[PDB]
């Protein structure tokens, strides 16, 4: 099964700064690699989708870039709303598995 | 419109359910395998594609008994399918060349 | 050859946009793509983009902030990379290239030194350099010109429009209250000068200006 | 000269035209995609040939659903001009075989 | 996507010394390595290509030799004009990415 290795588990930022968060699959996935926010008290929500695809409704300041083992989700200048619990999770081969998450924190 | 023809277009809207079915069911049958890639629906419908031409690319394969079971009727479908087109031309470049005789 | 050419120099208000061009000549294949390559100084190559001009499809480096729109006009064998939105982290030297489909990039053009800053635009002062009247001369002798108060870099230093190439240092611009100050340095055989002239020539392009200067001996 | 022959003829230079366009568009469909190896033009072409044959070698495929599409054209073009090759040689050997019976 | 590590960063040899510069892919890519060359204030320029073919216009002086993951272009008898910034490329898989760069010193 898939080990998704999410480092460093809490990412510190200032205000409108750009920061990315990693993601490392324990062997090759291609783009199968999905991202998810959880604010307190909230359900998760589909950010990005194959490593790099936009959903509509996401602020364009989000975007995600990687391939194979090495993933990364990016947020151009951060703002107070970014403040949750990133995971990411993999489709590539059963069963599906999630990232251990990473807090990020302004 | 000759047999031939007729079975030919038969053949083809007939491999095309079973690479619909087949996408379908390989998804069914290898969800639970650990270690199976072939679970999402797109690349299961380019699987059954590639299955039923026999390229043999290798990015993609079943590993349960139903998934090779599925595997086994598309190849089958694939190979049926694409010869029936062969008969299929056999039997008009025959015919063309009767003529050319005046048979 | 001159493959691929591109502007020298663009200045840019930060927040403002700028497009480069970047001119092919040579052979052109339907099969042709024209990379874009990032440069800030002192660091490397950083991939951008990719256009192919005979179709006008591109694609673009997803692991950066997205600044690039890349177009290409077939009549006039031109492309071009629109970066919109710029900041101190854009300041860079931009190059083309051209890959003929087959993964390397075979020809590069000269590149486009970007700079973002709010400062004016300021073409050189060139000076000469000849020694002091006491100064005692070897088998050779060494002459200079002083290109200071431009903004934006760069500037383009030669010597006799070019034909004079060895004994030649450039030193790198200093940068003092928004504007640059470098020197460039020759040396020839000192039985050569002055009756052999000796002249730099200063190219500023993000001012359109060349200025000659010949060093004489001071009167 | 006999429709089967003007046809095999006519089936490997549209096939060669298929491989071409197919090495063009797969580099144009892939580039792009993270990960995707069939990029440049010239193995782009050897890939188009290995599809068209249908061998499977596994070395480069396409990763994208444009690239997919443009295997599927080449895969088909390659199995019809094959099997119209096969048709053609039935073709002369029936004939053969009607001429060497007094038919 | 495919990382480029060229290490050391300088490499300091004697006038008509031999001198090999190195570059490892993160996977393997075959002989998909091309090497650059770039003075100070110059573009680059194409060395070798495909990991070990020559371009004409450049000197038998350089070399390149690698197939997979380890890659190395080699000068021998380096001289004055060989002082530069050395940089590696593959084109195996999208995108293509660039090495960190070596600089030699004599």
């Amino acid at each position: 099964d898939i080990l998704l290795t999410q480092s460093p588990a809490i990412l510190s930022v200032s205000p409108g700064e750009r920061v990315s968060f990693s993601c490392r699959a324990s062997q090759s996935i291609g783009t199968d690699i999905h991202w998810y926010q959880q604010r307190t008290n909230g359900s998760p929500r589909l950010l990005i989708k194959y490593a790099s695809e936009s959903i509509s409704g996401i602020p364009s300041r989000f975007s995600g870039s990687g391939s194979g083992t090495d993933f990364t989700l990016s947020i151009n200048s951060v703002e107070s709303e970014d403040i949750a619990n990133y995971y990411c999770q993999q489709s590539n081969r059963w069963p599906f598995t999630f990232g251990s998450g990473t807090k990020l924190e302004i | 419109s000759a047999l031939h023809w007729r079975a030919a277009g038969a053949a083809t809207v007939l491999l095309v359910i079973v690479l619909l079915a087949g996408s379908y069911l390989a998804v069914l049958a290898e969800r639970g395998a650990p270690g199976a890639q072939l679970i999402t629906y797109p690349r299961a419908l380019w699987w059954s594609v590639e299955t039923a031409t026999t390229v043999g690319y290798g990015d993609l394969y079943p590993v349960t008994l139903w998934g090779r079971c599925v595997a086994v009727v598309v190849m089958v479908a694939g190979i049926t399918s694409f010869g029936l087109v062969t008969a299929a031309l056999a039997t008009w470049f025959v015919g063309r060349e009767q003529e050319r005789r005046g048979h | 050859q001159v493959q691929l050419q591109q502007p020298g120099a663009e200045l840019v208000k930060p927040g403002a946009s700028v497009k480069l061009s970047c001119k092919a000549s040579g052979y052109t294949f339907t099969s042709d793509w024209i990379h874009w390559v990032k440069q800030r100084p002192g660091h490397g190559l950083e991939w951008i983009g990719e256009i192919i001009p005979s179709y006008g499809r591109a694609n673009y480096n997803e692991k950066i902030q997205k600044k690039a729109t890349l177009t290409a006009d077939k009549s006039s064998s031109t492309a071009f990379m629109q970066l919109s939105s710029l900041t101190s982290e854009d300041s860079a030297v931009y190059y083309c290239a051209r890959e003929r489909g087959d993964g390397y990039f075979a020809v590069w053009g000269a590149g486009t030194t970007v700079t973002v800053s709010s400062a004016k635009t300021t073409p050189p002062s060139v000076y000469p350099l000849a020694p002091g009247s006491a100064a005692q001369t070897n088998s050779m002798v060494t002459l200079g010109c002083l290109v200071k108060g431009y903004f934006p870099e760069p500037v383009t230093v030669t010597w006799n429009s070019g034909s004079l190439s060895s004994g030649v240092h450039t030193f790198p611009a200093v940068l003092q209250s928004d504007l640059y100050t470098l020197s460039s340095s020759v040396t020839v055989p000192s039985s050569s000068w002055p009756s052999e002239t000796v002249t730099c020539n200063v190219a500023h392009p993000a001012s359109s200006t060349k200025v000659d200067k010949k060093i004489v001996p001071r009167d």
